[PDB]
RNA sequence: CUGAAUGUGGAGACGUCGGCGCGAGCCCUGGGAGGAGUUAUCUUUUCUUCUUAACAGCUUAUCACCCCGGAAUUGGUUUA
RNA sequence: GAUAAGGAUUGGCUCUAAGGGUCGGGUAGUGAGGGCCUUGGUCACGGCCUUGGCUUGCUACAAUUAACGAUCAACUUAGA
């Protein structure tokens, strides 16, 4: 392993008998970072793809649903000729069927190509002629960071790695890498092409198909869970997370009901849009949605009965109802005795 | 038994698609593909029987037309019976019970007899309104009648020998055997078909691939 | 006492030379389905034991009653 | 599913205490089907019956033992 | 009971065996089969032998993110 030192005492779990540890050591590549508002992050990605000089760019995303969702949206942008270049864009996450993954990888390996991939491609595999590596977010574990930007620099080739930061606790990631003997030189990139429309364009593209809305909200919630499972808790704080900024990044117009959203922090679009007139645009699921809508009260009552049965099955529920009775009687007595 | 027409324009047509296409209630994809794989050899015309004569209780081995009436349909089956049929009304008229299963039937209308060769290695003579020929050593599979002589009929059996019989007698008058060097008497030697051709003689065929011709002319 | 399940064994026991009498006992009882039924116990004693055949079918019990020897004294209940 | 002389083995046959597991009888108790008492007032109330022997057939076991396999990143495990 | 919660707008991380079965992809040219036609001779509207114009096969360009869709068959609230 290229980071065999990190698995320190866990090597003896493998059952070594007569072992000999071997360490081999030798500016090949550039390590940059950009500190920008999250809602602009995707736009910045675009401003890199259509301006920088590369043969192959690998763009890393946190989750698989994010890979598919942003791949579709960037394809839609390229349909409108937002970015004009001889760029072919592929997506490759690890939840696909194996044959599709093999075909996508062999098509990308075979002319200027951009890859939207999760951490499946980060480690081990070697695609020649890869010039640019972008980490749209820093990885969940920092040990893999060196792998994600390590796809370049073979034979001291001129390759660049870029990372994006959330402006809130960005002061902790750079020294953390420095202690681990990694120097990240700050890079300033202008956010080209955004005045007022980009989030509006994302929002009005979401309004066309409810599947796009579902994919966007699912990706946002998946990213929130992914951020919850983060090492170096001090550096990556859930409280300091820009929930509104991230939601603006994904084009959503409503914060999903999460414990994080309720505690640490709704309608992003000031004139709200009702879900009743939102059409799924798919014939098979449209009738299912309308049937569920017509059965709103029945499912609501099923959940109400479930809630009551959960109430009666909690710890010493009869005593809790008794205590609520006493508190309610005393409070409703004081509610008039104080006034009189 | 199926009652069919030579002229196919006179029968109701059957549509293999119609079973799975018109109702299309709960036919699965596998069933649909299985049905479709039966029509790969083009779209050939398909017809339904004029009638189904169904009275036997075991598989039917042979059915013949009446040599004179063309409406009477004597048949033999494995349920030990000879049944005569009224083709106009498509029903069984008369039934005769035999002691063993019947494998071949032939008619001698010029002297009014029915020769039914059975699995009991003998041919029974019946009067369709007595004597049995014996000598075969296996299942009697096929029968035929001499066209020029009125009392002579040939029989082929699974023992590899054809035999010509006079109705008035009870023993074979000639026993034809398969003329081949590579044939074995009991390994591959059977007679599945025998024919009395009025212009060439006796035609025999069976387990051996050879089609044998014998003179059988006085 | 002993319980037997074979009807012909019961008939063979009742056909021996030194046999005094046979008892036919009727019981009205419920099955697992809750529907009541009539159960017949045919008891006859051999040399040193009393063999009992239990029949929960009315028709089989009637046939066994009809199949008993005509010279055998039968105790009803 | 034979087994003499001869030589052995088992049951009979064996100190006391502690906790844990299992069974049966008694006690407690719900429904219902009967019977008895009290009832100025209240009391779905108080008492009592609702049982299954030796023997026989089928089935049912912790412990112990056998076969495969070869264990430290030491595992299994009792209230102990 | 796994999977971050359990009145609410539930959708919830990366990699890593399986996640009920089955079926299904274009546009063009030419061979085949069916269907409506029609034309002659032949036997008392119906045969026989002949004449000219929905299924499938072979080649040529797009699609290979079918990462889609269709159908059959399964399934109900673990709380005291």
């Amino acid at each position: 392993s290229a980071t065999m030192r990190s698995a320190g005492s866990d090597i003896f779990k493998t059952g070594l008998r007569n072992p000999v540890r071997i360490t081999v050591n030798s500016s090949s590549l550039k390590l940059n970072y950009c500190v920008v508002n999250p809602a602009e992050k995707l736009q910045l990605l675009v401003s890199i793809l259509n301006n920088y000089k590369f043969k192959k760019c690998i763009v890393y995303f946190p989750t698989c649903v994010s890979v598919s969702y942003f791949y579709s949206f960037i394809q839609y942008l390229g349909k409108r000729n937002i970015l004009v270049n001889e760029v072919e864009i592929f997506s490759l996450h690890g939840k696909l069927q194996t044959s599709a993954r093999t075909k996508t990888l062999t098509a990308f390996t075979d002319s200027n190509s951009v890859l939207f991939t999760t951490d499946v491609a980060a480690r081990g595999i070697d695609i020649p002629d890869v010039d640019l590596v972008i980490q749209l977010d820093p990885p969940t574990n920092t040990d893999m960071f060196m792998h994600r930007c390590g796809r370049t620099g073979r034979a001291n080739r001129v390759g660049k790695a870029i990372t994006f930061l959330n402006e809130g606790r960005e002061e902790d990631f750079i020294p953390f890498m420095q202690v681990k003997n990694v120097e990240l030189e700050e890079l300033d990139l202008e956010v080209k092409g955004i005045t007022a429309n980009f989030y509006e364009d994302f929002r009005n593209w979401i309004l066309e198909d409810r599947d796009r809305f579902d994919k966007g909200v699912k990706a946002y919630v998946a990213f929130i869970k992914y951020y919850s499972n983060h090492s170096a808790t001090s550096i990556f704080r859930l409280q300091s997370l820009d929930y509104v900024g991230i939601a603006k990044l994904y084009g959503l117009f409503r914060l999903p009901r999460m414990p994080e959203i309720t505690k640490y922090l709704n309608w992003l679009v000031d004139p709200p849009v009702n879900m009743d007139e939102y059409k799924y645009k798919d014939k098979k699921r449209e009738k299912e949605r309308q049937e569920t809508l017509k059965n709103i009260s029945l499912i609501n009552d099923k959940k109400k009965l479930k809630s009551e049965l959960k109430k009666k099955n909690l710890a010493w529920s009869d005593k809790t109802l008794t205590k609520e009775r006493k508190l309610e009687r005393k409070e409703k007595m004081s509610l008039k005795r104080k006034a009189i | 038994i199926g009652f069919w027409s030579t002229i196919y324009k006179e029968m109701t047509v059957v549509d293999p698609l119609e079973d799975i296409n018109n109702p299309n209630n709960k036919i699965s994809t596998a069933a649909r593909k299985r049905r479709k794989l039966t029509m790969k050899d083009g779209t050939i015309r398909r017809r339904a029987p004029l009638s189904l004569l169904e009275s036997h209780t075991a598989p039917v081995e042979q059915v013949i037309f009446d040599s004179t009436d063309n409406t009477v349909g004597y048949s033999v089956s494995q349920d030990h019976t000879i049944k005569t049929w009224d083709l106009v009304t498509a029903r069984c008229i008369d039934t005769r019970t035999t002691s063993y299963s019947l494998l071949s039937i032939a008619q001698l209308s010029t002297l009014n007899l029915l020769a039914c060769g059975s699995s009991a290695r003998h041919i029974t003579l019946h009067d369709p309104r007595q004597q049995q020929l014996i000598g075969h050593k296996n299942f009697v599979s096929s029968l035929d009648t001499c066209p020029e002589n009125e009392y002579i009929l040939c029989s082929g059996s699974h023992d590899g020998t054809v035999k010509v019989w006079d109705v008035r007698s009870t023993s074979p008058m000639y026993t034809i055997t398969r003329e081949d060097k590579s044939v074995q008497k009991g390994v591959n030697d059977k007679v599945f078909a025998v024919k009395w051709a009025e212009k060439v003689g006796i035609i025999s065929a069976g387990q051996d691939k050879k089609i044998q011709i014998n003179k059988a002319d006085n | 006492a002993r319980e037997i399940t074979d009807i012909k064994q019961f008939l063979e026991l009742t056909r021996r030379a030194d046999v005094k009498t046979a008892t036919v006992k009727i019981n009205k009882k419920l099955n697992k389905a809750g529907k009541p039924f009539r159960q017949t116990k045919f008891k006859v004693r051999g040399s040193s034991s009393l063999y009992t055949l239990v029949i929960n079918d009315a028709g089989k019990a009637k046939k066994l009653i009809q199949s008993l020897p005509p010279t055998l004294k039968v105790n009803r209940l």
